[PDB]
């Protein structure tokens, strides 16, 4: 039946939060700190007020998506009222934002009915002017990552809204967002004395039943749309209130590790969709066999599931290489010191009892995937710069171990060999080479 | 440490409940109050100190006191004396002192 | 070849000594203990009774069920007294409860109770110096003065005279050192 | 490095190319476009000049960019190596899946001044 | 100029101007000083005679920011309009190249737009040329210092000549800054006024405070009791507990002496008693009211405490599992920074050595979650993730290999709280 | 709602790559990751969805084939403008310099002016941007993949088109690094033994039965009319083979699998006779020759001149020899695995002159084949390749490996194991 699909579309939206304004639902555990936000946010637009705010919590934390659900809040009644600037960090840098924030602006102007024109400096002064200075238009700041701008060197673009607070008739309101926690030591004094020092912390869920009573309201349809609603809600509870029920059992582990709600947000999406009958569905969330092999499917490539997919010789050989690596301090061990333990361990395997020892043009190929299978690494490497400029200072670099060949390059070791012993089995001919 | 001895015990904290019905067996009381604790604990600690040899209110009074001299004292026989008339005890005033350093005055 | 030890340790902290004066004061709230019955607590006279016939009329057999979860019990300990120690708990674990079989479950918690009860820089820089000073000393002796003189000698890790006469006497006493003479360090 | 071979060798072909045609970017965005951009199809040369000072993991980079240009069907490519000894070190240097990628038809022509006299 | 016509729009719905919304509105830190009251003479003694006799000067003003140093400035300029120059605000943070500055000199002579090159070279036939008068405010002097100095003798070497109708007014960070960044060269031709701005005292904060609460303290409102909106039913008052106005004072005074930062506590102070009002009668956003000293309390403490503390305690266990790791190896070596396999290498370790108790319904969890189908994990569940949690949140630091064993990891905060928030 | 196709052994990762995709906007999520090795046919089960999907539309972008990021924006901003000219040809398009944009802001304001004129469309309609390859951009860092994270949401958000990714990407390392993110991911799983055969069986078929060195080898011998199934199972008794004696030394690839079939093939076929079309098991003990050796590589006797080849033998001795020893056992009165020391100059005339068959004393010719093996890169410096002449700081180094030395030592009859003792 379209009924049953029917009730897809409306669980996957509620799952996205994709909803209509007036239906999107936030959780009991963080209902106080939107108020306060609220508090924030519409008395800023409608009682004028020029105060500024940081938000700061960890990732995955609501944070932008508290944001935009005031806008749409109040975008259903203050249409005109007020117009949003949103800025990210990641985005723009220290000088193209202010080509970010003069571009934004002017759309907004033909949104509600020369600016960008001329230099960076050019238009600089011209949105100083513009903002320092029947109702007036009233301006909300969007800032993700508000910490990077928060470096060491200029600092400009903080030190210029922050004054607008002080001086400006046109009634702003800016709003930080970060993770970076102790975010007021990192400006330094005249910036944080611009600063009205109110942040605000983001909560967490503090205790089990916390997330449990989220995912009640996350799960639970109110709207009266398809035949197997009345069916649908009293199914997820007594799963729910049951606390030997699997599905009750799987959120605590969500809450051991993860303790967070949009990781286990992203599970149910694939366990309600994959249903293609009513009944189907209700069985697979009182059976929860779909999230085992979700997180067999999460975890199958990380580290193990990379050893288990590995011939007899490549195992053969990074089994050698550990017993190679834990002879040296460091640790670091060559080529040539692997392919020869590792003559040794064959020909003590013959000497015991048939096993093809390869040759040297040979073990080449497969010592490339070995390292980038990531089992082994470089000695001094830095893998990934940060930013685009450090990563471009090391490309102009010419490199020395590249000029040493392919078998002298010192490689060293990702998985310690003891800890071999653990994942290889018994059964394998190679089990006493695990241990020394 | 050098000027160390021993450490606290359970056997001192009943001695100190033990010492506190004494005080209160002395006044012929029924109960005991806050002014015998504040007592045995000030006898317990200057039993050892010869070696060395309800807040808001009482910041107003330490204002009141400064209205005349302008005087940060660290330690006080005639900043009390206009407590105990009150209704306050010894004890409360003593974290009073300690609270308030915090601001700096 | 003790059978069990226990660190009885307080490890002193918040919001436990607490409950512990409130507990010792509660029966000071009131002059007379008359409100301990409404608690889940046994009588002496019944847990005394119980206790006579559970120890008169129980003889329990460790079974070989209860064989694999032992082996691996030992090789951590590992990695014959407590073994012993451990097959008396077990049967002790059987003894309560009115069991005549051993269950593979009682002994589970027998070794948690074993890991519960029991749950080196100084002297290793010690004996370095001290092997220093030896080296040194054309392997003479180390002067108590100049051990302790080189000792605080780094301001990082304070090493306190009384410290350092402290674990010198650990590592003599552990036999490791000899030191002789009141006044005098002998390396 | 991989950029700066691409971004010159791109460059050093186009001029070539609007001198027989009689703005755009310098990268493999022409060699699609080829087609459109110049009529007649392509049938570039690479003369490797010097190849055992190069650090071969730019030069086993390069080739798996040049890889990817085998989709278009109207672009045909040639390498040529000029050595200056030791084919068996060239093996040694560079990635094996390469290597197979090299040995599709490879000819080891000789060009020696001193050839048997 | 142009855009602030467009700036207003026609629609305002009667805005509730409640008790405290009036008070915020002259709160606001724009609108004769008491604190800074004889030194505005001394600047503009200083400014009154070399503008009166066509000469060229320097004045060199110090102090931390917030005393005024933005302000007191603008009010010598300020009367002086009532009694021959062009008044420019070079500020030092708004200018994107520090080079930017010279264009907006020979923008505001002339109007043209040249060259920071081309404008100093008719910035300086301006200066050694005309017969006979410029105003020139270079702010936060922090910013055009940083390159090579070579900006900073073109602001000095200009008021040498005794034909360059310039008068400059430098208000810098700090008095060492001609001293420990600038050379000698400079440091003779700044001069040796020095004017030294300290900090404000306690009780002239007392007496800028009311200079804002001039006419509505203890004052009067024509209040509705039916939407919270006050006038400047019932005919409500308003007073401000003066008290606890001094002991905002005691502290700003104490720990910086900063303007905005005595205003700005008392204006979140007084946003503490907006909620409570409204929370008490919720008249929305469409007897005798005070403000107590329960409120300045919070506000200044607000200012202080953290959460870091309450933010570890409300983590997840893992996370805290982490910490009590990383400590224990911090005890172990002594040497406050740990190789990354050695924590792994821990938390393995710190399974085991605890018995076999709860421990084993973490340990099935640890490494697989339920599902023993799937299990035999070497480290741990999510152990990027939460590394991943902590870097990101600041309390950890890891630097950068490709290593994902030897790659040093390094503790931010402080290890003692760590193990102090550990123990709840 | 959606039509699934079907593959051999994507039968989980089909389902969620169904689930995570609509066309609905709504329910499609924003941001994902397709993740696995090279090897698992992710760009295979990639494209094979979308073929079976005409109702979607796809705009497939290739990293591998740019070089930076600043061209990777001039990647993107080219192509959308151009599909949406191929979705919707009645809109009007003030049509955009795709060459403009060189920074991560231009983007967004570029797609604040692309999409504003396609405003009129009737739904929601979603557009699918697949990156395919992102580890392997040559330019990478930490702060460039968040930067296409966010793109979505400075997007104006109540478009009638809404641009949504799914991002390609391998090295497993890398994705440890954004975990905390939380978007979803879709592992892709390596493969087992028999799946390499069974994978490797169906996607063959279609060329070693059709190629003409079959085809010659139909005609050149006796041709019994075999049907085509005889040439499938000789076919298949090929691959169920060539897997067995090689699956040691490839791993579980299938790139490194599909070429070394096509090295060994003909070599494969050449060997058959008339009589072992029907007899596999012979046929394979007299085709033996190949499967035991890799056939891979394409051991020199070096061209340098006799000086030149006492100059090789004398830096290579400063692989163990110190200057604490050399002096002593060299007068005129095992670090073999280890990597080499630092030279100087002048050290090695001090050994050359010692080794030689007095008898020469003109070292200008010697001095020219040193900057001749300079060029060979036998033994290069350990600075940049600039200054090395001037005797300022300058160390220098071998890199030849001990065999070619050992085959060049008996070359010139010189002797040199017996200098080499640990
Ligand atoms: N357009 C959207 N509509 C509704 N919810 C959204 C939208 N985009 C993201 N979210 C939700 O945002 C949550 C993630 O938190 P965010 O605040 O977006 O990220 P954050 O880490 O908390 O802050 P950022 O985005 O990293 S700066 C998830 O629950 C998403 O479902
Ligand atoms: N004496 C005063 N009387 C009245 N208002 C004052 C007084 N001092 C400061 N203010 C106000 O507090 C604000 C603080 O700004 P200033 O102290 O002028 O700037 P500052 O001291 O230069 O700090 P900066 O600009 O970051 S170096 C002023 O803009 C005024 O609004
Ligand atoms: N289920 C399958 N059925 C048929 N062929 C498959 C299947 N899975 C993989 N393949 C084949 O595997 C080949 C590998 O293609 P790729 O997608 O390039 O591999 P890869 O792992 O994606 O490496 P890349 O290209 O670097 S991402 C494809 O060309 C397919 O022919």
């Amino acid at each position: 039946d379209p009924g049953f699909g029917s009730l897809q579309r409306r669980l996957l939206q509620q799952l996205y939060g994709t909803l209509p304004t007036d239906e999107k639902i936030i959780f009991t555990y963080l209902q106080d700190c939107q108020q306060e936000i609220d508090r924030i946010i519409k008395q800023s637009i409608i009682q004028k007020e020029s105060h500024s705010v940081i938000l700061v919590g960890p990732r995955q934390s609501y944070k932008t998506y508290l944001l935009d659900y005031e806008l749409s809040l109040l975008q259903q009644s203050y249409k005109e009222q007020f117009i949003t600037i949103r800025l990210n960090g990641f985005i723009h840098s220290e000088q193209t934002a202010i080509n970010g924030i003069a571009t934004q602006l002017e759309q907004q102007l033909q949104k509600i009915h020369t600016i960008s024109s001329g230099s960076l400096t050019e238009v600089f002064e011209k949105i100083l002017l513009l903002l320092d200075s029947i109702t007036k238009i009233t301006v909300v700041f969007i800032f993700d990552e508000i910490d990077t701008f928060a470096g060491p060197v200029r600092q400009t673009l903080l030190y210029n809204l922050f004054d607008m607070v002080e001086h400006s008739r046109v009634p702003v309101c800016i709003f930080g967002c970060t993770t970076k926690l102790n975010i007021l030591e990192y400006l330094e004094k005249r910036v944080k004395s611009r600063f009205s020092q109110r942040v605000i912390y983001m909560p967490q869920i503090q205790n089990l039943d916390d997330m449990v009573d989220a995912v009640r309201n996350l799960l639970t349809v109110r709207s009266e749309i398809s035949p197997w609603v009345s069916q649908w809600n009293e199914t997820l509870e007594k799963e729910l209130s049951d606390p030997r029920s699997n599905l009750n059992r799987h959120i605590r582990m969500n809450f051991e590790t993860f303790r967070s709600l949009p990781t286990l947000k992203n599970s149910i999406i694939p366990l309600v969709a994959t249903s293609k009958n009513f009944g189907s569905l209700c069985t697979a969330i009182k059976s929860c066999s779909f999230l085992d092999i979700y997180n067999k499917n999460q975890l199958s490539n990380n580290l193990t599931g990379r050893l288990q997919s590995l011939s007899d010789l490549e195992l053969a050989i990074l089994i050698s290489a550990a017993r190679v690596a834990l002879r040296a301090k460091d640790g670091s061990f060559n080529f040539n010191l692997a392919y020869a333990e590792y003559e040794k361990m064959i020909k003590a395997i013959n000497s015991r009892i048939t096993i093809k020892l390869w040759l040297k043009k040979d073990v080449k190929n497969v010592w490339e995937n070995l390292v980038q299978l990531d089992f082994f690494t470089e000695k001094s490497a830095v893998g990934l710069r940060d930013n685009a400029t450090a990563a471009f200072y090391a490309s102009n670099y010419q490199f020395q171990g590249t000029m040493i060949p392919f078998d002298l390059r010192s490689y060293q070791m990702q998985i310690i060999l003891q800890e071999l012993r653990r994942i290889i089995p018994k059964s394998n001919m190679y089990y006493s080479w695990t241990q020394l | 440490s050098k000027f160390s001895f021993g450490q606290a015990t359970p056997r001192t904290l009943l001695g100190i409940i033990r010492l506190s019905q004494a005080l209160a067996k002395l006044r012929l009381a029924d109960m005991v109050d806050i002014d015998d604790v504040e007592e045995a604990l000030r006898l317990v600690r200057v039993s050892k100190e010869s070696l060395y040899q309800p807040t808001t209110k009482i910041f107003t009074i330490i204002k009141k006191m400064l209205q005349e001299t302008g005087k940060n004292t660290l330690s006080y026989e005639n900043i009390v004396k206009t407590v105990r008339l009150r209704g306050f005890t010894m004890l409360q005033l003593s974290n009073c002192i300690q609270e308030y350093s915090y601001l700096n005055v | 070849r003790f059978d069990l030890v226990y660190l009885v340790l307080d490890k002193v902290d918040e919001k436990n000594d607490r409950e512990l004066a409130k507990h010792l004061t509660n029966l000071y709230l009131e002059d007379k203990p008359e409100h301990i019955s409404q608690d889940d607590v046994l009588p002496v006279e019944f847990l005394t009774m119980y206790i006579s016939y559970a120890k008169e009329h129980i003889h329990p057999i460790i079974t070989e069920a209860a064989k694999t979860e032992l082996v691996r019990a030992y090789v951590g300990m590992r990695k014959t007294r407590q073994l012993e120690s451990m097959i008396r708990l077990a049967e002790a674990h059987a003894k309560m409860k009115l069991k005549n079989v051993v269950e593979l479950e009682d002994v589970q918690e027998a070794v948690r109770l074993i890991r519960s009860a029991i749950k080196r820089k100084l002297q290793e820089d010690l004996s370095r110096e001290i092997m220093n000073v030896l080296k040194d000393q054309a392997s003479d002796s180390m002067s108590f003065n100049e051990l302790i003189k080189q000792i605080n000698e780094h301001s990082q890790d304070r090493v306190e005279s009384s410290d350092i006469q402290e674990a010198l006497s650990r590592l003599q006493q552990e036999d490791k050192v000899i030191v002789l003479g009141e006044g005098v360090r002998r390396s | 490095n991989v950029r700066m071979m691409l971004r010159r060798s791109m460059y050093k072909l186009y001029s070539a190319a609007d001198a027989e045609e009689h703005d755009v970017s310098y990268d493999l965005s022409l060699v699609e476009n080829f087609k459109r951009l110049f009529g007649k199809d392509l049938a570039m040369v690479f003369n490797f000049k010097d190849v055992d000072s190069i650090n071969f993991n730019t030069l086993d980079n390069f080739i798996i960019l040049l890889k990817s240009a085998f989709k278009y069907d109207h672009v045909k490519i040639s390498l040529i190596f000029n050595i200056n000894t030791n084919l068996s070190n060239i093996e040694k240097n560079l990635r094996q899946s390469t290597i197979r990628l090299l040995k599709r038809n490879y000819h080891k022509l000789d060009v020696s001044s001193n050839k048997g006299f | 100029s142009r855009f602030e016509n467009k700036l207003k729009t026609t629609q305002k719905h009667q805005i509730v101007e409640t008790i405290f919304s009036k008070v915020k509105k002259q709160l606001n830190s724009s609108y004769y000083l008491p604190a800074r009251e004889n030194e505005f003479a001394s600047i503009y003694l200083s400014a009154y005679s070399a503008i009166e006799s066509d000469s060229a000067t320097t004045i060199y003003v110090a102090g931390t920011p917030g005393v005024g140093k933005t302000l007191t400035v603008r009010e010598v300029v300020k009367e002086l309009l009532s009694s021959d120059f062009l008044y420019v605000e070079i500020n030092g943070l708004k200018m994107v190249k520090p080079t930017d500055c010279y264009e907006t000199l020979w923008n505001k002579v002339s109007g043209e737009r040249l060259t920071w090159a081309a404008s100093m070279e008719s910035l300086e036939f301006y200066f050694k040329r005309v017969p006979k008068t410029i105003v020139v405010l270079l702010d936060e002097l922090d910013a055009m210092v940083t390159k090579s100095q070579d900006i900073m003798y073109n602001f000095f070497n200009w008021t040498t000549y005794e034909n360059a109708k310039l008068i400059v007014i430098a208000v810098a960070n700090t008095m060492d800054l001609p001293e420990r960044q600038l050379g000698n060269k400079i440091t003779s031709r700044i001069g040796f006024t020095r004017i030294m701005f300290t900090g404000y005292t306690h009780e002239e904060l007392k007496n800028i405070i009311d200079l804002r609460l001039k006419g509505l303290n203890d004052s009067f409102f024509y209040v509705d009791t039916k939407t919270g909106n006050a006038i400047l039913v019932r005919k409500v008052r308003l007073r401000m507990s003066a008290d606890a106005i001094e002991i905002a004072s005691r502290k700003v005074a104490s720990v910086s002496g900063d303007a905005r930062r005595a205003l700005k506590v008392c204006k979140r102070a007084a946003e503490i008693a907006e909620k409570h009002y409204m929370a008490k009668h919720g008249y929305g956003y469409d007897g005798v009211q005070t403000v107590h000293i329960t409120h300045v309390m919070k506000a200044l403490n607000e200012t202080l405490n953290s959460h870091v503390i309450t933010f570890m305690t409300r983590l997840s266990f893992t996370a805290k599992l982490f910490i009590y790791a990383l400590l224990n190896l911090m005890k172990k070596n002594g040497s406050q920074e740990q190789e990354l396999g050695d924590i792994v290498d821990e938390i393995k370790l710190l399974i085991e050595v605890n018995g076999s108790n709860f421990v084993m319904e973490i340990a099935k969890t640890l490494f697989q979650q339920g599902s023993d189908n799937i299990s035999e994990q070497l480290r741990i569940i999510s152990w990027d993730f939460v590394l991943n949690q902590l870097l990101d949140a600041g309390i950890l630091f890891k630097q950068t290999m490709k290593n994902d064993r030897i790659c040093c990891v390094k503790l931010n905060i402080s290890v003692e709280e760590a193990k102090r928030a550990m123990n709840e | 709602n959606v039509t699934t196709p079907e593959v051999a052994f994507r039968e989980y990762q089909t389902n969620c790559l169904a689930s995570y995709i609509s066309a609905d906007p709504d329910i499609t999520p924003s941001n994902l990751i397709l993740q696995g090795y090279s090897g698992t046919g992710k760009t295979y089960t990639l494209k094979k969805y979308f073929n079976a999907n005409p109702n979607l539309h796809a705009v497939w972008l290739e990293p591998v084939e740019l070089v930076s990021w600043k061209p990777l924006l001039q990647a993107i901003a080219r192509t959308v403008q151009y599909k949406l000219k191929t979705l919707y040809p009645n809109i009007p398009t003030t049509d955009y310099d795709p060459l403009q944009v060189e920074e991560p802001f231009l983007l967004v304001k570029t797609l604040h002016n692309i999409f504003v004129q396609y405003e009129s469309l009737q739904e929601k309609t979603c557009l699918f941007l697949i990156l395919d390859g992102f580890d392997s951009l040559q330019d990478l860092d930490a702060a460039l993949f968040n930067k296409y994270i966010k793109l979505n949401e400075l997007l104006p958000k109540d478009s009638k088109i809404n641009i949504k990714f799914i991002y390609t990407m391998l090295e497993t390392s890398f994705l440890q690094r954004y975990s905390t993110h939380c978007i979803p991911t879709v592992m892709f799983p390596r493969y087992n033994v028999d799946e390499v055969s069974t994978i490797l069986v169906m996607s063959r078929c279609g060329e070693l039965m059709e190629d003409s060195c079959l085809r010659k080898r139909i005609i050149e011998e006796q041709i019994t009319d075999c049907t085509d199934d005889q040439f499938q199972n000789v076919a298949a008794n090929f691959i169920h083979l060539i897997v067995q004696a090689f699956h040691s030394y490839t791993g579980n690839d299938i790139f490194a699998l599909n070429d070394l079939i096509d090295f060994k093939w003909p070599k494969y076929v050449s060997r058959i006779t008339k009589e072992n079309i029907f007899e596999p098991l012979a046929l394979y003990k007299s085709a033996i020759k190949l499967f035991l050796s890799t056939d891979d590589n394409l051991s020199q006797t070096y061209d340098l001149s006799i000086i030149s080849k006492y100059l090789l033998i004398a830096s290579y001795i400063c692989s163990y020899l110190e200057p604490r020893y050399d002096a002593s056992i060299f007068s005129r009165k095992n670090p073999r695995y280890l990597q080499p020391s630092l030279f100087a100059i002048e050290r090695l005339l001090a050994i050359f002159q010692a080794i030689f068959p007095s008898l020469m004393k003109a070292n200008i010719e010697v001095f020219q084949n040193l900057s001749e093996l300079h060029t060979l890169k036998l033994i290069a410096t350990t600075m940049n390749k600039n200054i090395d002449y001037l005797s300022p700081k300058v160390r220098w180094k071998v890199n030849v490996p001990w065999e070619i030395i050992k085959e060049i030592s008996e070359s010139v009859h010189f002797n040199i194991s017996d200098y080499f003792s640990d």
